[PDB]
């Protein structure tokens, strides 16, 4: 024996798995591992964010201080959570650019409210109705303070309150909108109100408008929410000769990473640093197909529910004849 | 593949490697063998690793951006909003595609290559003793036993040692 | 004869074509193909979509029932075209938010109007004017009622109207602002208007304003018109003491594929699946220049007007020294 | 080329070769002559075809959007709709500029490979009967008629055949 | 002898660069070059654009014609610059939608200004405030004439201004809220005010509301500040029975390069067509880490701080 | 690097070669020394360069854009104008990785090529008067004077002039 042969290969496997390349559609490697997160743990993981339950209030109602909402008084999170099924259950209202009230307010991560002594002088606090039940009594949104004539007369109300905080302060205030002329003058003398709320650098004005709107909670009328931020060094002002729904205080404005999201999926324990509607993904891949809604460290949104990256060589197994 | 070796001239892959990624089959004087090579195959898996480190695990952190469906209609600012997130999801769903696109072609080509490279390798130690039958597969000219080509598969071979036998058997 | 010359090679064309690599600017393959389009049809197609051709009328002059517009009363579309050839003939008039209620019809892809039954009694319905004749008489818009004093008064007109329909209503309405303080009184009777159209989710109040604006087809005041969405299980109610151009009835608010394009291009015969301003284009290429603006399955908008993907290998004709 | 053949170790390219990418010149007993390789010409055309499908035919469909040219000055949200519009079409300028860029450098390269391949094709098949001549040419040194010839061309050359021929021509 | 050897190798330095690639995350190369501009040259380049300091101006303000900004009026530029240290020092006001204001004429590039004969019969023009001095006199916008009573009244103003011209007109124009009732009717007889501008195309109601306001350089009062639009071939129409701040006349609009920037930065001579609010930055790098606001011919702005782009072979120095 | 010459084949760099990027070490029957070669120094710098050159190429110059810091506090635009600015820089900030990452890998890519090919152009010249010893080095087996290796370097090495001598002394 005076010869040898030496024979050069590589490997192959029964199983190989097709991927996507420059040239080829379709083109077989030994393996593959997946960059497209498509499924979901199926509920909201609470371990790794702050996720409160908002239930059956909106954040603006648990803003505003719907009686059905009370608990959400103090409350902070990373993550706001809306219920498709919330509802609210006081007066029949309404906020122009209500969705930037929202943002705000979410993006600010907090409930925290600081009550300030705004003096009504010559007028009687603390107005309550039917359509806002809280326990049993006749009631209003906590936050805000409903101003009608003390017995004789309403006076023109001129009230300041300094900010000399060093934070922006949130000012939340309104109108009310009786649904007839009697209902006007029994409350507020005056045959046609108006608010003004100023600053050195703003002005807002709202006038009433008296009459029937569509019947909702037994109420015809209506209440406008309107909003007012006040920077440090400034001052706030409000003028008014009736239909004023008055502030008790300012919501402390924070830069934040919070925010809230519309979702019904169930909230648990878990850990998860990426939340969709959907419920939590894992971020081990650098894309998800999942949802284009998300919070936290995520995966990026594409429409693809698959892609392969090769981690193997061409897959060429032995001739089968 | 761009280097012509695998699913080129080696006709197939063999199954039955189970140890390694690249390596030799052999017929000498006392029996037939075969053996994992594994620095050829260390090599393609740190590249493919290296592949897998820089894509995998490196997602931002957001918090409050945008909203992306709605209830109402609304038009003119809501039109924006859905086609600045519609622009956003296309670029990085074309994103995701070339980079794949991409990737994959290299790392066929980089596996090729490394065949290849291994190949070459043997070429140069077996220098006058072997010609080269095609199919990967070298006829070497003198008797070389499983301890010769131990010499070979660890890159200590000697072509000196063997050169009077080989070119002897060559050229007769 | 004991040898042999074997010559391996590959072949090379006289006239070559320049593409850009990573590592050259220019450089000669045998073969390129184009992947910007930048030339055009030069017509739009009328095959593939419903292209509408908007003539002399814009598509809101269309939906409000500006008479020269009559002949679009129940069309729909893909895609409607506004020629920059388009007038109004019809009372002088302005739409706060105008470019959002063009985007919402436009895309609704539909003017489906159903009238209804809406009861004005005290006032005399159907008011015409010199500056909107329908064929030689006085007229108005068409999906618009015209409300003015009947016998010596106007009362505080008040009309609901429920959505009793699994879909969204669109409801068209306005206001009259007259040119002197005597029109005001001879049309209406009240020295101020006022109109509130609400739901139980939402309400607009508009008060008219008197007083002179520029001559446009005889007419010194103007007509304001404003929009209202009502939703499934929702109620349109009306409150008005003077001034409001009543709605006739709905628009339905189909969720659709279609839009609305300014061009002056020919509409025509052939067809393509892609639509821009300059004409149709082809869809073989990825990327086009012709136009930001495209409506349909359309290669994207790059600033570039050629891109070569190269086809063939690099050129390396023979010498001629 | 990244492989160093076109515009390489080639010197230039053959106007006259219309039936095919690559392929034989050749001189013999009978005269001279020309031929096309099928295989590695198909090889290049199919990789070419496969980048080719996967660019073209494959547009979006998008329907109604935001406007794009305005009639009046506006301020902050004209602003915005224009700037969203700018940037889209930047970013996308930018990934037709490198999608061009990178495959035309592939492409080149792709094509460069398959002229090398089928160089080393002919070397491996010709084993020891022939010596590299530079320019992409053999010295085949045997009687090589058509036939034979015609075997290099099909792949089924037999080395063994011409070999003592070959070898006594080569040496002495 | 009758051999030779010939070795083939390649070039190495003593020490590389370390560089990103497809697969390694730090591998050494003989040399590289920095992609990403993260340092800025600390100041504003006044040599390739046209760079207008603000000082204590702000562009509106400038724009109005605070009596602290009288230096503006002939002025044009390619970026104006708005100091934090700029202050108001005339009547206190608002603009709805201030940003697109600011952004319009920041847009066009220039503060020149047409006035025009406008007729206002039976009121007194020229109107000023001790909260707005020019010099030693109570004064106003110069751009803005603040119309009151004459005599026993003032009437139904009632005056146009056709666009003969054929580029846009832009017109400023305004409202006074009054602190009092009886500073109401001092003033404009009337007691309650309208204004009303309209073109062809367009319309705009402004009401003025009575009442107090926090104090600012005296005043309890505010001044509202609108614009309109005329286009070639329209004509502008006012209407008013008080309360109007009518125009002097208007701006003419360009579709320009221009723009405004906020920076504190200092700006001097030197050679550049980059700004950024740090300073100026050189654009021979594709990408820079400066500031996601830029003006001209810039990198861009992307959030590494450093890119290495390899401009030699991989480094394999000789050992031992 | 792909083509598995630097770091590959050839064990390490030389630092006492500065007048070039490739070349030749060498000992005759003159002495022992070291040549840059001009031309695959060239060709990488070329490449290279033209990289440098296609990256900078096209700077856009932009005038008026949207605000992008904010002193009040205001919600949905302003949402808007921070979402559309925060989605370009990081679609840039990707853009900006992924180009210097596959620069990059080619740069290196290329440069091992330059080395591979010059050392298969010297294979080729030598042809039967030469054999690879491994390490990048040729033992020639003939006496190859200053000149002789200049041709050598000058690409116009006639293997004829040598044959005999050398192959004679590499077999017998
Ligand atoms: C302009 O025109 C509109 C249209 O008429 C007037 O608006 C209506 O005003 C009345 C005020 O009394 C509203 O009447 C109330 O309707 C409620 C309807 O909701 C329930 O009932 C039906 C089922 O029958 C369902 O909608 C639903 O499931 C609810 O269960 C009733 O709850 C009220 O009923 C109570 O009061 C009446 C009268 O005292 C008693 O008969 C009952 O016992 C009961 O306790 C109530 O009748 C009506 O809903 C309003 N319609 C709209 C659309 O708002 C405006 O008043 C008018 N404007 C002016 C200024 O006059
Ligand atoms: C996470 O949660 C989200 C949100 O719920 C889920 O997203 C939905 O996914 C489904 C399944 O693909 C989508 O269904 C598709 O939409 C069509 C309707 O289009 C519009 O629908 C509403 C308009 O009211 C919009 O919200 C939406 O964006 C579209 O404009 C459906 O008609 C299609 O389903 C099929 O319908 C008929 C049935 O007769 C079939 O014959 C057809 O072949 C067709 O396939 C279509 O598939 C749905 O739109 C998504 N919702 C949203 C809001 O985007 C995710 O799936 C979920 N992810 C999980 C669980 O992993
Ligand atoms: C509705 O309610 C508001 C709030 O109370 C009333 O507005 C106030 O009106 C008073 C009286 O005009 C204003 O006071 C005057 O303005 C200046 C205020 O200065 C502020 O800042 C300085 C910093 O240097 C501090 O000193 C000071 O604490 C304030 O914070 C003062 O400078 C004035 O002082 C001068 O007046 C006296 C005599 O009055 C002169 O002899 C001196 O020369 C002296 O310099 C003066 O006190 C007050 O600022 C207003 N507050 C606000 C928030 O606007 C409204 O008038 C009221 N409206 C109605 C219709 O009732
Ligand atoms: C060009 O000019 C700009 C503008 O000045 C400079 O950018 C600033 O860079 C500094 C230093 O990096 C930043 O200061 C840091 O801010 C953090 C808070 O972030 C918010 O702060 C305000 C909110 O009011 C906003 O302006 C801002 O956008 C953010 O929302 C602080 O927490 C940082 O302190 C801490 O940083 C690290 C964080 O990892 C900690 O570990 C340390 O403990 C440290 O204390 C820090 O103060 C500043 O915010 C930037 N401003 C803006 C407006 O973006 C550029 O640097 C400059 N470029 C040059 C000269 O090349
Ligand atoms: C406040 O001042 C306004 C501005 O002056 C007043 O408006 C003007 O009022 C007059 C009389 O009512 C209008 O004249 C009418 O319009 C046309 C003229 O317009 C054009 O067309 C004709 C014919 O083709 C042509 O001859 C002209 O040259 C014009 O090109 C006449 O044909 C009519 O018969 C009629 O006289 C003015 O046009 C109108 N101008 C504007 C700008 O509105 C306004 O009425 C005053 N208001 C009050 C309450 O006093
Ligand atoms: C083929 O690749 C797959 C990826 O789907 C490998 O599975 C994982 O590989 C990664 C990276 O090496 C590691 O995190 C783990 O070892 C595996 N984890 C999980 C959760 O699956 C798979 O091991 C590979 N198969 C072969 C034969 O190499
Ligand atoms: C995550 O959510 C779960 C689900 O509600 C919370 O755990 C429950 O909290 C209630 C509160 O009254 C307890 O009575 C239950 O015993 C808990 N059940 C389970 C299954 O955990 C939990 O608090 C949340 N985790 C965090 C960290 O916030
Ligand atoms: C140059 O390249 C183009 C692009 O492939 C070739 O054009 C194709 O040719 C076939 C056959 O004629 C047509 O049916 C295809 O529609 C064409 N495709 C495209 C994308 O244009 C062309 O054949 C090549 N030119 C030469 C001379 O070979
Ligand atoms: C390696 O690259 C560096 C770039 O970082 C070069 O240093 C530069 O020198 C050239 C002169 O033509 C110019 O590009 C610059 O003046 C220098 N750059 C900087 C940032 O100062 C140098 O060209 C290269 N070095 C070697 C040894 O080739
Ligand atoms: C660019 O900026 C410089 C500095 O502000 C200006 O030049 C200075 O002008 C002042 C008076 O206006 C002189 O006292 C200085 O001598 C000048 N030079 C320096 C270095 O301070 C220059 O006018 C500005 N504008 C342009 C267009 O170059
Ligand atoms: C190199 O290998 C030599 C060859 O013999 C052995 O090969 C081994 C890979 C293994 O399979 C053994 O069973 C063979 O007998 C060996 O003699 C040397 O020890 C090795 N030396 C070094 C320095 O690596
Ligand atoms: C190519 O080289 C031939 C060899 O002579 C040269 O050797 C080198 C050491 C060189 O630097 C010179 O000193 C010698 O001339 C030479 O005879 C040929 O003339 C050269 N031909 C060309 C075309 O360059
Ligand atoms: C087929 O391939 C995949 C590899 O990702 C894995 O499920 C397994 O190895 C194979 N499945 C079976 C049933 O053999
Ligand atoms: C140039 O080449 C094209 C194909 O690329 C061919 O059709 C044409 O005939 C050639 N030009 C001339 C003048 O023959
Ligand atoms: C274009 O469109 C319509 C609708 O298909 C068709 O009736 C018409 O004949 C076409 N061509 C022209 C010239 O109108
Ligand atoms: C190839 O060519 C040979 C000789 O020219 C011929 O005999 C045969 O048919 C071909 N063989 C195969 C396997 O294709
Ligand atoms: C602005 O004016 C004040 C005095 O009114 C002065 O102190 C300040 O330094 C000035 N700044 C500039 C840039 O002119
Ligand atoms: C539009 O109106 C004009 C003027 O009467 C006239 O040309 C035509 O009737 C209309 N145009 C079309 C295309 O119908």
């Amino acid at each position: 024996n005076n010869t040898a042969t030496l024979c050069l290969g590589h490997h192959a496997v029964a199983n190989g798995t097709l991927v996507k390349t420059i040239t080829d559609d379709q083109i077989e490697v030994t393996n593959a591992t997946e960059l497209v997160q498509s499924i979901s743990i199926g509920k909201i993981c609470n371990n790794s964010y702050r996720v409160l339950d908002g239930r059956n209030c909106t954040l603006i109602d648990a803003m505003l201080g719907d009686p059905h909402c009370d608990d959400f008084q103090y409350e902070n999170w990373d993550l706001f959570i809306e219920r498709s099924s919330a509802f609210s259950n006081c007066y029949p209202y309404d906020i122009p650019d209500y969705a930037s009230l929202r943002s705000i307010v979410a993006s600010s991560g907090t409930l925290e409210f600081t009550a300030e002594g705004f003096t009504w002088t010559g007028v009687t606090q603390n107005g309550g109705s039917g359509a806002c039940k809280r326990g049993s009594a006749d009631s209003f949104f906590s936050r805000l303070n409903w101003l009608t004539k003390s017995g004789n007369s309403y006076p023109i109300l001129n009230v300041t309150m300094p900010n000399n905080k060093n934070f922006d302060k949130l000012y939340i205030w309104g109108i009310h909108h009786p649904s007839s002329n009697k209902e006007q003058t029994k409350l507020y003398i005056q045959e046609s109100g108006r608010v003004t709320v100023s600053t050195e650098r703003s002005q807002q004005t709202v006038i009433p408008n008296i009459g029937s709107r569509p019947w909702v909670r037994g109420q015809s009328g209506r209440i406008s929410i309107y909003w007012t931020i006040v920077k440090p060094g400034d001052i706030l002002m409000i003028n008014s000769n009736g239909n004023l729904v008055a502030p008790r205080g300012y919501f402390k404005l924070r830069t934040g990473k919070s925010s809230v999201m519309r979702s019904d999926a169930l909230i648990d324990t878990c850990v998860s640093e990426c939340i969709t509607p959907n419920g939590s993904i894992p971020n081990d891949k650098p894309f998800q197909n999942v949802n284009k809604i998300t919070y936290g460290k995520c995966p990026k949104y594409i429409r693809q529910n698959t892609l392969k990256l090769a981690t193997g060589m061409r897959n060429v197994p032995e001739k089968q004849i | 593949g761009i280097f012509g070796a695998i699913a080129g001239f080696i006709e197939n892959g063999w199954e039955g490697m189970v140890d390694g990624w690249y390596g030799f089959r052999y017929q000498n004087s006392e029996g037939t063998g075969q053996a994992a090579d594994l620095k050829s195959t260390q090599a393609a898996i740190d590249q493919i690793n290296g592949k897998l480190n820089r894509v995998i695990e490196r997602t931002n952190e957001k918090f409050h951006q945008i909203e992306k469906e709605f209830s109402e209609v609304e038009g003119r600012i809501q039109d924006l909003e859905k086609y600045v997130e519609d622009t956003k999801i296309d670029l990085w769903s074309y994103n995701a595609e070339l980079l794949v696109a991409l990737e994959n072609q290299h790392t066929i080509d980089l596996t090729d290559a490394e065949m290849n490279k291994l190949f070459e390798k043997t070429r140069r130690q077996l220098r006058e003793n072997a010609e080269d039958m095609g199919g990967g597969c070298f006829k070497i000219y003198h008797k070389c036993d499983n301890a010769c080509i131990g010499s070979i598969r660890n890159g200590t071979y000697d072509h000196y040692i063997y050169r009077d036998e080989a070119l002897n058997n060559r050229f007769q």
